C-alpha cells in the first residue's frame, strides 16, 4: 500500500467531494475491514441518513460491499454487512466523476447555438430564421411575423451566452490542480 | 420501590452544589443531613459507596471523600478547543453541546470566539454536536461546481462501461 | 424526481419517488395490474 | 415483485436504467439471434 495511493484518495476525496462522506471515508481508511454496525457506532449518526448516505455510495461503488453469515452463541438469525475502500475501484469512479465533468459543458454550449436567436414578445417563444423569413412577404419590405404583428429582435439571446462563457474558464482554472495528483497517481 | 431515588437525588444534589460553585469535596454524610436521608438505612448507604459512587462517572474520589471531577466538565474554552482537536485526532466525535453548556457557563460566548476552527451541527433534538477544524488542509468548494458534480451519476455507468470509457479515449 | 435529483436528495426519497414514478406510468398503460393497487380517480371510480 | 425487478446470484434491487445500458449495449447482430428486427 504505496502512500501515493492513499495520498490520491485524500486529496481527492477533500477537495472535490462532499464533508458527510468524508467522514465516513474517515473510517474507511482507519481500518481495511469494519463491521456496518461498528460503523454506525463509529458515525454517531441517525440510521435513516447513514443508510440514505450508503444507497449513495452503494450506487457510485465507491466502497465495496460484501455480506458474511456467521452462527452467533445464542443461535438466533443474525445478517452480518462488511464494507471496505478498494482502491482500484475508486481510481477509476472519481476519474469518471471528473471526466463526464467535460462532456456536460460542451453539450451546455452546444445547446448554446442550438438555440434560435429570433424571438417575438406577443409571440412569447422563439422562432426560426426560416419562420421568420417565410412569413416575411416581398411586397410590404419588411420582415415580421404573420401572426403577431410586431417587429423581431434577436439582441436578448446574446446575453446569457457571454455568461457562461465567463463560467467556464473560472471552472477550468479550480479544476487545473487535481491533474497533477492524478499524474503523480499514475507515477 | 426501595433505594434508588435516593441516589438519584444524591446525584442531583451534587449538579445542584454544582450550580453553587462549592469545588471543595463535601462528606456523604454531611450531604444525607443537608438532603434528609437519615432515615435511609446505613447499609444501603455503604452499598453506594462501594459500588455507585465509583461507577458514577461525573463523581470523583478525593481523600476518602467523594465529590465530582473538576477536570472532566469543560472550564476554558480553550481546553474545550484541545479537547474537540484530540477528540477528532483519536475518531471520539463531537460531545453535546448541552452537556458542554451545563458543563461551563457563556459557553456560546466561547463557541464565538472559537468562529471557523469549530464546527457546529443541528440535530433534531437541538443538540449542538461539535467538530475541530483541519488546519493543515484548507479546501473551498463552490455551489455550482457542487451542482455541476451532483447531476452526474457513476450510477448510471456500468463497470465493464467504466473500464472501457478507459480504455477508448486511448490512455 | 428531477429537483430531487437537482438538490441530490436522499437516495431512499428517490427510489421511493422512483418506485411511485414506475407505477403512474405503468398504471397508465394498464390499471388492471396483477396483485397491484388500482389508481382511482379520486371518486372511487378506477381510471380507464 | 410487483413492478420491480431483483438480480440475486448476493441479492440486489435492479433499476430500470442498469437494464437499460445493458441493452444499448448489445449489438445489431445479437438481436437477430433474440428474434428481434433491430432497426
Ligand atoms: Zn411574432
Amino acid at each position: 500500500v504505496p502512500a501515493a495511493l492513499k495520498r490520491l484518495a485524500k486529496y481527492v476525496i477533500r477537495g472535490f467531494y462532499g464533508i458527510e462522506h468524508a467522514l465516513a471515508l474517515d473510517i474507511l481508511i482507519r481500518n481495511s475491514c469494519v463491521k456496518e454496525e461498528d460503523m454506525l457506532e463509529l458515525l454517531k449518526f441517525d440510521r435513516k441518513q447513514l443508510r440514505s448516505v450508503l444507497n449513495n455510495l452503494k450506487g457510485d461503488k465507491f466502497i465495496k460491499c460484501r455480506m458474511r453469515v456467521e452462527t452467533a452463541a445464542d443461535g438466533k438469525t443474525t445478517r452480518h454487512n462488511y464494507y471496505f475502500i478498494n482502491y482500484r475501484t475508486l481510481v477509476n469512479v472519481v476519474k469518471y466523476k471528473l471526466d463526464h465533468m467535460r462532456r456536460r459543458i460542451e453539450t451546455d454550449e452546444r445547446d448554446s447555438t442550438n438555440r434560435a436567436s429570433f424571438k417575438c414578445p406577443v409571440c412569447s417563444s422563439t422562432f426560426t430564421d426560416l419562420e421568420a423569413n417565410q412569413l416575411f412577404d416581398p411586397m410590404t419590405g419588411t420582415f415580421r411575423c404573420t401572426f403577431c404583428h410586431t417587429e423581431v429582435e434577436e439582441d436578448e439571446s446574446a446575453m446569457p451566452k457571454k455568461d457562461a462563457r465567463t463560467l467556464l474558464a473560472r471552472f477550468n482554472e479550480q479544476i487545473e490542480p487535481i491533474y497533477a495528483l492524478l499524474r503523480e497517481t499514475e507515477d | 420501590g426501595y433505594k434508588f431515588g435516593v441516589l438519584a437525588k444524591i446525584v442531583n444534589y451534587m449538579k445542584t452544589r454544582h450550580q453553587r460553585g462549592d469545588t471543595h469535596p463535601l462528606t456523604l454524610d454531611e450531604i444525607l443531613d443537608e438532603t434528609q436521608h437519615l432515615d435511609i438505612g446505613l447499609k444501603q448507604k455503604q452499598w453506594l459507596m462501594t459500588e455507585a459512587l465509583v461507577n458514577n462517572p461525573k463523581i470523583e474520589v478525593i481523600d476518602g471523600k467523594y465529590a465530582f471531577k473538576p477536570k472532566y466538565n469543560v472550564r476554558d474554552k480553550k481546553a474545550l478547543l484541545r479537547l474537540l482537536d484530540q477528540h477528532d485526532q483519536r475518531g471520539l466525535g463531537g460531545i453535546l453541546l448541552e452537556d458542554i453548556e451545563e458543563a461551563l457557563p457563556n459557553s456560546q460566548k466561547a463557541v464565538k470566539a472559537l468562529g471557523d476552527q469549530i464546527l457546529f451541527v443541528n440535530r433534531p433534538d437541538k443538540k449542538k454536536i461539535l467538530f475541530f477544524n483541519d488546519k493543515s488542509c484548507q479546501f473551498s468548494v463552490d455551489e455550482e461546481f457542487q451542482k455541476l458534480w451532483r447531476s452526474v451519476t457513476v450510477d448510471s455507468m456500468d463497470e465493464e462501461k467504466i473500464e472501457e470509457y478507459l480504455k477508448r479515449q486511448g490512455i | 424526481l428531477r429537483r430531487n435529483e437537482q438538490n441530490g436528495a436522499a437516495a431512499h426519497v428517490i427510489a421511493e419517488d422512483v418506485k411511485l414514478l414506475q407505477f403512474h406510468v405503468a398504471t397508465m398503460v394498464d390499471n388492471e395490474l396483477p396483485g397491484l393497487p388500482r389508481a382511482m380517480q379520486k371518486s372511487g371510480r378506477p381510471l380507464k | 415483485s410487483g413492478l420491480e425487478l431483483y438480480a440475486e446470484w448476493k441479492k440486489i434491487l435492479l433499476s430500470p436504467e442498469r437494464v437499460h445500458e445493458i441493452f444499448k449495449r448489445i449489438s445489431d447482430e445479437e438481436c437477430f439471434v433474440l428474434g428481434m428486427e433491430p432497426r
